[PDB]
């Protein structure tokens, strides 16, 4: 993007060579991250990263934990039938 | 090159280019070397331009076409033409393969928390075999746990068909993903952005000592930026090199312990070279381009900068960075990753 | 008490074919999850732009007047005359 | 449009996310760039883990 | 006949740690195994003509002058053109 002036304006040059002091000086970027991130709804949205993990997940596994200690659970409560009779 | 003469002497980026300016304008053109070799300087004490620049403002050269940057203090002498190529400070590390042998890389299969997780159950079961049923149990029921899982009672007799479906999923789990890994290896670090970059100190990074590259985080007023800058001026060894060609050679002799930042020109440009090792990572820090100069009130500044919008439009421009960067490029690293 | 460890004279093939049946199935779970973890390994799909031009299950078009649309048209490039050449002649309108 | 409110001048400078091309070069003089972007993909990123 | 079955309190954790150390080689064997055998489910074989320039590992090229060296210079089929800019570079002479 740019500014646009009319050819031969007087403002012509002097918008020109304003804009790279903007640039250099680091006006135009902090001027970017102010409506686009700063004031940003999702400003969090943007700093967890998503990378391939290497591990198998433990939720699948969690799974097979859950089905075993409901059968040890199972198991004591036949343990105090069978000791009484 | 001493086989030939004239203009076919030398070849790259610029040298089709300055063929396509002067093909939309119509004049005949002659490639001279600039004499010192060093452009776009001027002394604090005499005020006196030298290189490329200092050529068009003393009349010495006509125009000027090679990678130059923009910047405000040359804007004020010579006309500037819009840019041709854009890029940006960007990030330059080591593709690591890993190509990661080690003890680490054992119980990767399963992941951390299901290692330390399943000998829960173990002393779990272990420990129900004591109630079914103190130096001689526990001797018993970790010999009642290798043998999957005396027990005549039926509350022992479920006891061991439950830890022996238990155990099925994990060891059918352990194998299914330790497959998953030598089929496909990703693999897969490390963080791309910039901002990750700066929040570890094992990984050490650093510019050029003298240049644009330096001077854009000593003032730079961004969060994220400023704590990259009080690191790099507090951090021992020199984390700055003397010339581009140190700090790529810095790169490639570190083990992958440490980054450089530079320009996504060079960056793109080192990627496709051998070793083929370097890949740049993230977007680039801040927005810049090259263009071409033309004196003040010349007769080629207006016309030759209308050509060059004709150019980028045409797809001209991209036609030509896909030439001199990917097309004739010695990348073995595609053919390396994918055999 | 016999299931938890596999399966004489006439019960011997009784824990002889169980022992055989099982041994299958948990083949299969074994050889059926391996396959499902590969493929999420595979992914993807990865971010660039013949990725994106390479599979055509994740549709892709542009604005239908703009400077956008008029980009692939002529663009000249291996890569992106392929991505217009498809979406010049993608059905439903991408 | 705005490069219309410059060579008609209802206005005497327009500054707004103006794409610089060749055919308005040749009516007003555009500044130096400061903002660089270019056209790029916009996906739902999964949002699949279940 | 206590190695084949899996593996006093000395002995019995005997037992329980040569099997967790032969689990693991029978699924590294099994998981390494597998992934030999989807190796070549990937071959190629035996491809079309535009995969074979894809890849650089087998070279390609043709005759030094003729019909057919021609058609791959001015074809301006993308394939085509890929296969004509590899052949023209490829070092050494292909
Ligand atoms: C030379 N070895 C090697 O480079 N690796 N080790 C295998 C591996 C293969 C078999 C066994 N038993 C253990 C590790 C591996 C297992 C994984 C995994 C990633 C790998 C790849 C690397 C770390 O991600 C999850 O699991």
């Amino acid at each position: 993007y740019g500014i646009a002036t009319p050819k031969g304006s007087s403002l012509g040059t002097p918008v020109n060579l304003a804009v790279l002091k903007l640039s250099e000086q680091g006006v135009l970027d902090k001027l970017k991250n102010k409506w686009w991130y700063d004031k940003g709804e999702c400003g969090a949205k943007d700093s967890g990263s998503k990378e391939k993990t290497s591990a198998l997940s433990l939720s699948n596994v969690a799974g097979v934990f859950y089905i075993l200690v409901g059968g040890l659970g199972l198991a004591m409560l036949v343990a105090l039938i069978e000791f009484c009779y | 090159h001493e086989m030939l003469e004239g203009n076919e002497r030398y070849e790259g980026y610029c040298v089709d280019l300055a063929a396509e300016i002067a093909k939309h304008c119509g004049f005949k053109y002659k490639l001279t070397i600039v004499g010192d070799g060093k452009y776009g300087a001027r002394d604090a004490d005499t005020k006196i331009w030298n290189g490329m620049v200092g050529e068009l403002v003393y009349g010495k050269a006509d125009i000027a076409i090679a990678p130059l940057t923009i910047t405000l203090v040359r804007e004020e002498v010579i006309d500037f033409s819009k840019p041709f190529m854009s890029l940006g400070i960007s990030i330059m590390i080591k593709k690591p393969q890993k190509s990661k042998p080690g003890v680490f890389s054992f119980l990767d299969p399963l992941a951390y928390e299901i290692w330390m997780c399943i000998v829960f159950a173990y002393i779990g079961v272990s420990v129900v075999l004591f109630l079914v049923s103190i130096f001689n149990s526990l001797w018993f029921s970790l010999g009642a746990f290798m043998q999957q899982g005396s027990p005549r009672s039926l509350s022992g007799r479920i006891v061991g068909g439950v830890w022996w479906f238990f155990t099925l999923i994990i060891i059918s789990s352990y194998t299914a993903n330790l497959a998953a890994f030598l089929t496909v290896e990703r693999m897969v670090s490390p963080i791309e952005s910039a901002e990750d970059l700066s929040k570890q100190t094992e990984i050490a990074y650093g510019t050029l000592d003298s240049g644009s590259t330096k001077e854009f985080f000593r003032r730079s007023k961004i969060a994220v930026f400023d704590k990259m800058w009080t690191y790099m001026r507090s951090a021992e060894p020199s984390v700055f090199v003397r010339t581009t060609a140190e700090g790529v050679a810095r790169v490639r002799k570190s083990k992958g312990k440490y980054a450089y930042l530079l320009e996504s020109t060079m960056n793109e440009y080192i990627e496709q070279r051998k070793p083929c090792d370097t890949m740049k990572v993230g977007g680039n820090l801040d927005s810049k381009g090259y263009g071409i100069a033309t004196p003040k009130g010349s007769s080629l500044g207006t016309p030759v900068n209308l050509a060059v919008l004709k150019l980028s439009e045409q797809g001209v421009l991209d036609k030509l960075k896909n030439k001199w960067w990917y097309d004739k490029g010695e990348c073995g690293a595609k053919d390396s990753g994918s055999k």
